């Protein structure tokens, strides 16, 4: 039983090994890699992909003039962003760019600040509603009724989207800022014309699909402004999934159900090696004394080979859908 | 209280002389480099930055808003500092007022970050030793 | 005339004077009157410049820049320099005990904004004081304006100035603050932003 | 013994591991309470101080007010004890007692009711009676039966929310964040008479209690004014004074005087840097101190600084105690207690 | 005060999730920090010792020692720094918050090859300065202030166990049976000695209060500042030692003992001493009280732990800013802290 368990866990030991020895490079580069992260969280909300670039040379260039290491291979999304973030927000309905998943992270990252959304297609109000699912306020600085609703939604704790942010009123000021009063085992608020309940659960967003509107200065300095914005290869990406569900719809399905598979088998694989660690971990004896432990982390391997060899078969086949890409980059381009 | 002197309401309320001759006009302008260095400071004197190697950088008096650097949190604090004028330089807002915003909320943001991330790599090394040595 | 008003409070409010003392309190009311205007850091040094050439023509004493003259009544019965050192921490606490009775705000503590908060209850402390903050927007202005109001004891008044809004609601407002002053006896200060005209 | 003042230094220094909120002396043993900021309690003795005698977490935020009263119950024939009231910011009052024989904290029970933090809490026996009164930042004054644990009276003096109380007989005078004194009677809750004069919001106010004995501000100065039972009150506020106050007289529940509702205030002290923390009177002598790191002994005769503790604590001076000469209950001891703002406190003895 | 003899069974047990590793009394309150061979250091209070203060996850191997020194500046407020040395060739720097129960990094120092051994934490004037040894067969001095080195020497052939710090003089306790008494601030070794048979587990400095071992002999020891010192090894016995006079860097002497304490079953693991005292422990699930002027057992506690005996905590006596409590701690590998107050 222990020959065997150990030979077999002979993988996870050479595997564990090189993560221990690499953790001197990992402890090196953490400082820049968080000072990296939160500027483009900071800064980047409002700039566009070529803007971004030129930020992260000058960042990267103060990096190396103050002797801070970074990851040379750093990617904001990587470092920041996990499968389980990825798959519910594409679940959603977000858009599969790149751009779109920074900006998306970057604005459900905004704890402190109320984030102020520029979308000129209103995709972000169908996006959040999904994500919430219900519990889910739309109001608008440009209609009636406005301080009542957003009253009840602070009181209750319901996620508001106020429509054209270009109207801001200043009577939600309090809010904007965040300036409560934190009277005894309650946290209220000064809205309107008097003081309101906060109950904690209340999350705001403010949103317009006026690009190059007016935000006034109080507005504009305290919120966390992210523009979400077409791209080329968002373009591209619809032209082509457009093409490919016109002229065959049979791959299109193939191709997103290998696409989804294999995304669940990777995360399955993931949370099954962390299982196996913390059940080696919490032995409370050794690995022999413990049989019941030994049949565990024999069943989590028997688990891990079905998960990786379903993903491995299920891999083979895509190529053919690369080609099939590359059989309509001339309309993407065009 | 007046954000931005050059709006036209703004220059009527400041060369208007009934305000003029009366009120006692103070000019706060914005953040200058040792008042960002001692707020900079403040914020990150409680991250653990010191867990690794740190080699003095060889830079000129011009670059550094700091004491001369010693830590890692005085490289820290000068590379934010220069990043924020690099950032408002290359964006050119004009000559408004500098806008500390940027600055606190990074700030805020980098204490939050450097702290949940050092103690997932701490955990992650811990759990792995015990793992090899079981 | 104002310079001159502010040296007699000066000295009629402080402890028994030497003319070293005396010298630096004028050049305290000096920066006060004529500096506080100033916008560039070159401004800045040419009235620091000018401030040691005046006292070496007639008034011929230590460093007299900008930071190094804090008079304050804060931390004393007279009118009188304070160290820095005292002064930051009774701050401090005085403005943890701000956050727990009026809004806690999570803001560090400076030298600059120990300057400011000098020079706005100095503002306050006068007789139809009336003073206008130009700077950029989440510099302190308007909490550090409200701490110093609490300080002296002053009620607070800021105008609930909306969309949707007109001269009648801001005269109403005006009205309010105005037979508050006058017949309650209410000492005020009246906070004015710029966003709501 | 009611001539004696504290030496210039403290007799003994106790150290604790925060700010300290409040302080009292063990009416017959020589133990402290001392509450902290944290919701901890501690009892150290005068002579072993360097180990506490026991502790306790009862609240979880900061204690605010701490009140304690040795019972004395002779009818019952039971055993009487040591009630330690604490009130906190967590919207709770904390009843226990001190077992001696075990040097702990033994919880009697809790007091609810309130929906702010409780800025003042006092405890007082009549002859098989107990009340604990309580003001907070909710605006109300709440009287409870201590024995059967529940409200008995509730009044609300001030517009303003109410930071000290004082309770002599029947009567509760109460300070708020407002500059304006109020006197009430308890029993009835009828507010009788109001003085004004502060500029900041008051800090402290008591009663000055008779002492038979002469003293300025101590003695009755008519026949009504004995039978009434009070004179005179003191106040402290955040405008760096100290206020004796000429009690006005109603019609003997008590009616509220048409042409007598306001207090006369008839002298004030200042000499203070900084906000009046706290205040206690022994025999002639007004003891106070201020958010200035000091102490001040006053001569009640003149109204003057007689001694001063200058720089006692590194920070602010937050609490003082001294004993009852106004109680044949109580031994006036040759003790006082301060506490402060930097984790330390002073006892003086001797 | 310091006549005082712990009771025969503790006032407070405390349970921890594995083996101590070291014990540190927090000079000031009634709180004791805890460092287990897991990496983890905990902070408990005496009156509420359940759930721990606070509990920290600084190191990813054992904890081999930690020392606490409470600051004093002369400008600056004052706070307890915590020093903990680990397997994983690192030292950690802590500030204790008492205002919010947790242990706040300063930094930490680098440098060791090897598991640090031991850790000794002092100042002067302004100036702190941690000292400390490794299996490396280095002694190295960091400024605390800097954050880098200050000072390096090797007074071993073999890798030291243990170190002491009085005044400016180091000695070190080697992994062999030799101890040597080197200066602090050039490294020139001053004296040596033997007498062990097996490596040395502690040694310290014995310093002079108002007792046999505790004041100056002569008027030249007295100049100097110290004359005698104490250490123990894995042959059972405690040894205390004359130290030698240099030609007063001082030039070069060897030391004397001058008295040895036997009783102990087992390897000698820690050496405090209080006042007129000597308690110690062993790897013999004992702890033991000596008189210092007579050379005899004066008390045992018998089976205190029902593993071996780690670590002891006993209050300074020699210095003016320590109050000498009636409180002593003990903790061994059975995941116990036995605390005897009064
Ligand atoms: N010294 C400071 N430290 C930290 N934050 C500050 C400081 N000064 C200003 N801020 C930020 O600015 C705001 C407070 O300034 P405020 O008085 O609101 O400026 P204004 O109202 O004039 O825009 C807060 O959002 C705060 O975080």
């Amino acid at each position: 039983r222990s020959i065997s368990l150990v030979k077999s866990l002979t993988f996870e030991k050479e595997r564990w090994l090189n993560t221990t020895k690499q953790f001197s490079k990992t402890s090196q580069e953490l400082i820049g890699n968080c000072i990296i992260s939160s500027i483009y969280e900071t800064y980047f909300g409002h700039l566009n992909e070529r803007e971004r670039g030129d930020m992260l040379v000058i960042l990267k260039r103060l990096l190396g003039k103050f002797a801070v290491k970074y990851d040379v291979n750093y990617r904001f999304i990587d470092y920041l962003v996990t499968l389980d973030e990825k798959m519910k927000w594409l679940e959603c309905g977000l858009d599969k760019n790149d751009y779109f998943l920074e900006n998306m992270s970057i604005v459900m990252n905004s704890q402190d600040a109320v984030p102020f959304l520029l979308d000129p297609s209103s995709h972000m109000i169908t996006v959040i509603s999904n994500y919430y699912g219900n519990k889910t306020v739309l109001l608008s600085f440009l209609e009636e009724g406005f301080v009542k609703r957003l009253e009840n939604a602070v009181r209750f704790g319901s996620v508001v989207i106020i429509q054209d942010g270009e109207f801001f009123d200043p009577i939600i000021s309090r809010l904007i800022s965040r300036e409560f009063n934190h009277a005894g085992n309650r946290v209220t608020v000064e809205i309107g014309d008097h003081e309101v309940d906060v109950s904690g659960d209340f999350k705001l967003f403010i949103h317009s699909c006026d690009p190059s509107g007016d935000i006034p200065i109080f507005l504009r300095s305290r919120v966390r402004l992210v523009h979400f914005v077409t791209n080329k290869e968002s373009i591209e990406t619809r032209i082509f999934d457009i093409t490919l569900t016109e002229e065959n719809a049979e791959m299109q399905r193939k191709r997103e159900d290998l696409i989804k598979l294999n995304t669940e088998y990777r995360l399955k694989l993931k949370n099954l090696e962390k299982r196996l660690l913390e059940e080696l971990n919490n032995s409370q004896g050794n690995m022999l004394e413990n049989d019941e432990l030994m049949v565990t982390l024999n069943n989590l391997k028997k688990e891990a080979m079905n998960i990786e060899k379903k993903l491995s078969e299920s891999e083979e086949f895509f190529p053919q859908f690369d080609n099939l890409v590359e059989e309509y980059s001339i309309i993407g381009k065009h | 209280t007046i954000c931005d002197p050059t709006n036209n309401k703004s220059s009527a309320m400041i060369s208007s002389p009934a305000l003029f001759n009366r009120c006692i006009i103070n000019w706060m302008g914005d953040w200058d480099t040792k008042t960002m260095s001692q707020v900079a400071n403040n914020m990150v004197d409680v991250v653990p930055m010191e867990f690794t190697d740190f080699i003095v950088p060889e830079v000129n008096k011009e670059l550094v808003f700091t004491e001369p650097i010693q830590t890692i949190r005085d490289a820290v604090v000068n590379i934010l500092i220069h990043f924020d004028r690099n950032f408002y330089q290359k964006m050119k807002v004009g000559v408004n007022p500098r806008s500390p915003g940027y600055f606190i909320d990074g700030l805020r943001a980098l204490v939050k970050l450097v702290t949940a991330k050092y103690q997932d790599l701490q955990e992650n090394q811990r759990f792995v030793n015990v793992g090899l040595e079981k | 005339t104002r310079l001159v008003r502010g040296v007699y409070t000066a000295i009629n409010t402080g402890p028994r004077q030497t003319l070293r003392s005396l010298i630096r309190l004028w050049a305290y009311e000096a920066w006060r009157i004529f500096a506080d205007r100033l916008v560039g850091v070159k401004e800045k040094n040419s009235f620091e410049q000018l401030l040691y050439e005046t006292v070496d023509k007639y008034l011929p004493l230590g460093n007299i820049s900008s930071t190094s003259l804090l008079f304050s009544g804060l931390l004393s019965l007279d009118f009188k320099e304070v160290n820095k050192t005292d002064l930051v921490n009774f701050i401090e606490e005085r403005f943890k005990t701000f956050c727990d009775e009026e809004l806690e705000v999570p803001m560090v503590i400076h030298e600059s904004m120990v300057d400011h908060i000098l020079r706005i209850d100095r503002a306050l402390k006068q007789v139809q004081g009336h003073m206008m903050l130009i700077g950029a927007s989440r510099t302190g202005k308007t909490i550090l304006t409200r701490f110093v109001a609490w300080l002296n004891g002053l009620k607070i008044v800021q105008p609930k100035i909306h969309r949707h809004s007109n001269l009648s609601d801001f005269d109403m407002i005006l009205k309010k603050a105005i037979s508050d002053c006058s017949l309650k006896e209410s000492r005020t200060c009246l906070i004015i932003d710029e966003s709501n005209i | 013994v009611l001539k004696w003042i504290p030496r210039n230094l403290p007799s003994c220094l106790i150290n604790v591991e925060s700010s300290v909120t409040s302080v009292k002396l063990h009416p017959n043993l020589p133990i402290v309470f001392v509450a902290t900021d944290h919701g901890k309690l501690y009892a150290f003795d005068l002579f072993n101080y360097t180990i506490p005698l026991a502790s306790l977490q009862s609240h979880t935020k900061a204690i605010t007010s701490m009140d304690v009263l040795f019972t004395n119950y002779t009818n019952s024939s039971k055993k009487n004890y040591l009630v330690i009231v604490t009130a906190s910011k967590d919207l709770q009052i904390h009843v226990f007692k001190w077992v001696s024989e075990e040097c702990k904290f033994q919880q009697i029970r809790s007091l609810l009711g309130h929906e702010h933090i409780v800025s003042a809490v006092k405890i007082w026996q009549k002859n098989n009676d107990v009340h604990i009164a309580s003001c907070s930042r909710d605006q109300t004054v709440k009287i409870w039966d201590f024995h059967n644990g529940w409200s008995l009276k509730t009044f609300q003096p001030h517009s303003q929310w109410v930071r000290s109380i004082d309770v002599l007989g029947d009567y509760i005078i109460s300070g708020s964040h407002d500059t304006t004194l109020r006197l009430t009677h308890w029993p009835s809750g009828n507010g009788l008479s109001v003085g004004t004069g502060h500029e900041f919001p008051i800090e402290k106010v008591k009663f000055i209690h008779f002492i038979e004995d002469e003293i300025r501000f101590r003695t009755p100065s008519t026949d009504r004014y004995k039978n009434w039972g009070m004179q005179y009150c003191v106040s402290a506020s955040r405008d760096r004074t100290i206020k004796i106050w000429e009690i006005p007289l109603p019609t003997l529940a008590p009616i509220p005087n048409p042409t007598d509702s306001n207090f006369r205030c008839v002298l004030t002290l200042k000499g203070h840097l900084s906000w009046v923390r706290d205040i206690s009177i022994r025999g002639q002598y007004l003891f106070s101190c201020a958010d200035d790191k000091s102490v001040r002994c006053w001569d009640l005769n003149t109204g003057q600084c007689l001694h001063v503790w200058e720089k006692l604590h590194t920070g602010f001076v937050n609490c003082l105690d001294l004993d009852v000469d106004f109680d044949s209950n109580v031994t006036p001891r040759q003790m006082m207690v301060t506490g402060g703002l930097d984790c330390k406190s002073n006892v003086f003895m001797r």
